[PDB]
């Protein structure tokens, strides 16, 4: 069986950056290798066949070299809509296989989250839980600490985030925070805060409202 | 050929089997290649196995022999995947790809992807919540209006607003996985504060699974 | 090479009859002829060496004749523990060489066989899969048949079934039969039935069981 | 009393060479003719080849010269035989026999033999279910008790009943191969239905090609 080893595992780079991405095959496979682009539940893209022949309609931008046991990848110009995993793939053997896939990032300047809270709905009080969302929007980079407070007293165990993929236009990030209390425990507190640590602001940025 | 178009979202418990339609809409599958690739959560993708109909060849990766067939039928245009004995370890999307019958030849064409959920959990429809900002949160000139699609099983659920006309400043987040066994995700656009007086705005979930279909109009408290 | 020819490939006698069995070498090998017993799955043993020597702890029921191209093996008594196949062998040249083998089979009275029917365990249940056994115990002749039905509905392609050797003490045989179905499928009917063909029964039985315990 | 001891059963890649052991205990190679003999299923015995270590000589059938090759080692009492490019025509169980040096002699000791399983599948240990019958079933007065020892490969596995204490009524069925190529077997033994009141009944399993082991109590 042959084995495809990309490198590296991720990389980031600003637009209009030239970033290559390495594919070892664990013996020749000659010229028969592939390299496609997904996007996250999209279907893969074929860019490259036979180590250099570039898929009619795919930007000039790409371009692949290597035969044998080693090919690479080129984006010349590294472009907001190339955030994607790629992946090679060797057609030389009886059985196929892929490479694990090279996941592409954009660096851009730093944008501060702007930061929204939601009070649980009276709706879905009345069946005895409470979730309380706070959301983060538009920010890069993706590090991000969001922390809930109830009358001061820090939550733990009890919230869960959820992330974008990021922006194919701007680059941005946003992500959604939930606190999820019992309706009883909700009714015995009158201060819900989350409170966002990030790159883009000077101080923790809290968000409350009052039950 | 021009397009594969594979079957929606499936649910099977461990032990039964899932059948995955791929059809070559506006095209063929005469004198191609038809494999299957999947990806499981957070996972590469993974070639499951090939049939080359013109030749009467079939191959699958060892870990697949015994448990997947792939077989092409002419008269509906489509080609099949069966896989057997299913386990919490085939959860994942699976991809048709099609390749010329040539020796060496690259997937050009791919399906759009079918997620597979392998449990024994009851399916379970979602109750959608608003959320809603307060007027002073949408006083500063943007409102962040949301809907809290909770406690749903399995995934996928499907969101979208007005119908279909809103895409711009919406982030429909992925679903989390809760203690409870059952999933959350929540939707949410902003919009300029003002666009409050001048459209509805309302979030359109489908639970295809549940048959749930629901639509809640959101606006400040 | 010396090609062994034994004759005839299988037999069938009564418990109590006198069995002989030929084997003929191509070229002459003098005395140099033995004879091994095998049980299936069970490793040859030797019963008799240079034509006519029995090995210690062979019972004299067993007994060997020959020399040059002709020897047979010849059981006086036939007992139910010698079903087995027996195998010859020159010792005499070179490059060793068995027969192909003969195979001693006995006839008995026909006894219909008794019929276990075994519901999928909750452990195989909790993984997703039902196997539903049913097992023909302690039956002569061998030619036997199994058909399932679920819920009346004659099952195809989704059972497979093994039969043991013939058995050293009282030359009868048993058969497993097993039916494999996802558990889904296996909550969505009642009645799983083997229906049990065999001379020993003027009709065939059919034994059930009722999921959920109907 | 001399015992000879094989090593294990195994799969081997088609075009791999697989390496067998007979070791002798009780006893010795030292002045004994080793030979190896094979059995595909359902089929004869078939001599491979055989060395005299004694005189220094060796020999082989000419369907297996070139591709079998017998050696031993006197100083760990153990006879090996390498086979060469396998095939799946090479899957059957091989056996070593030992006779005297002198001229003539036949094969008085036999080890239990080795199961090759030429095969690009990979070792997979079983799942081990009882088969119990329905409560109504033990009224009869007479209990049917089993273990269904299932998705293994490659053969074989061996059942035992209470650890080796019950041995009369037990049937141990052939392995049958399903159709997602890995083996299935079913062991069951009868018993008064009271006993079941009386005693455990356990199956013990042993699936060495993946080191599988299991102990299965039998309940209804």
């Amino acid at each position: 069986d042959v084995l495809m080893t990309q490198s590296p595992s991720s990389l980031s780079a600003s637009v209009g950056d030239r970033v290559t991405i390495s594919c070892r095959a664990s013996q020749s496979i000659s010229s028969f290798l592939n390299w496609y682009q997904q996007k996250p539940g999209k279907a893969p893209k074929l860019l490259i066949s036979a180590a250099s022949s570039l898929s009619s309609g795919v930007p000039s931008r790409f371009s692949g070299s290597g035969s044998g046991t080693s090919f690479t990848l080129t984006i010349s110009s590294l472009q907001p809509e190339d955030v994607a995993t790629y992946y090679c793939q060797q057609s030389y053997s009886f059985l196929l296989t892929f490479g694990g896939g090279t996941n592409v990032e954009i660096k851009r300047t730093v944008a501060a989250p702007s930061v929204f809270i939601f009070p649980p709905s009276d709706e879905q009080l009345k069946s005895g839980t409470a979730s309380v969302v706070c959301l983060l929007n538009n920010f890069y980079p993706r590090e991000a600490k969001v922390q809930w407070k109830v009358d001061n007293a820090l939550q733990s165990g009890n919230s869960q985030e959820s992330v974008t993929e990021q922006d194919s236009k701007d680059s941005t990030y946003s992500l959604s925070s939930t606190l999820t209390l019992s309706k009883a425990d909700y009714e015995k507190h009158k201060v819900y805060a989350c409170e966002v640590t990030h790159q883009g602001l000077s101080s923790p940025v809290t968000k409350s409202f009052n039950r | 050929q021009v397009q594969l178009v594979q079957s929606g979202a499936e649910v099977r418990k461990p032990g039964s089997s899932v059948k995955i339609s791929c059809k070559a809409s506006g095209g063929t599958f005469n004198n191609y290649a038809l494999s299957w690739v999947r990806q499981a959560p957070g996972q590469g993708l993974d070639w499951m196995g090939e049939i080359t109909p013109i030749f009467g060849t079939e191959k699958y990766a060892q870990k697949f022999q015994g448990r997947v067939t792939i077989t092409a039928d002419e008269s509906t245009n489509t080609l099949y995947m069966d896989l057997s004995s299913l386990r919490s370890e085939d959860s994942a999307v699976y991809y048709c790809a099609r390749r010329g019958y040539i020796y060496g030849s690259p997937f050009d064409y791919w399906g759009q992807g079918t997620l597979v959920t392998v449990s024994s959990a009851s399916t379970k429809g979602p109750s959608v919540f608003p959320l809603a900002p307060s007027s002073k949160s949408t006083s500063g000139g943007t409102a962040a209006l949301g809907c809290l699609v909770k406690d749903y099983f399995p995934e996928p659920v499907t969101v979208s607003w007005n119908s279909g006309a809103l895409t711009s400043g919406v982030h429909t987040f992925p679903a989390v996985l809760q203690s409870s066994g059952l999933y959350s995700l929540s939707s949410v656009v902003t919009v300029p504060s003002s666009s409050l007086g001048t459209q509805t705005y309302i979030c359109n979930v489908n639970h295809k699974p549940s048959n749930t279909k629901v639509d809640k109009r959101v606006e400040p408290k």
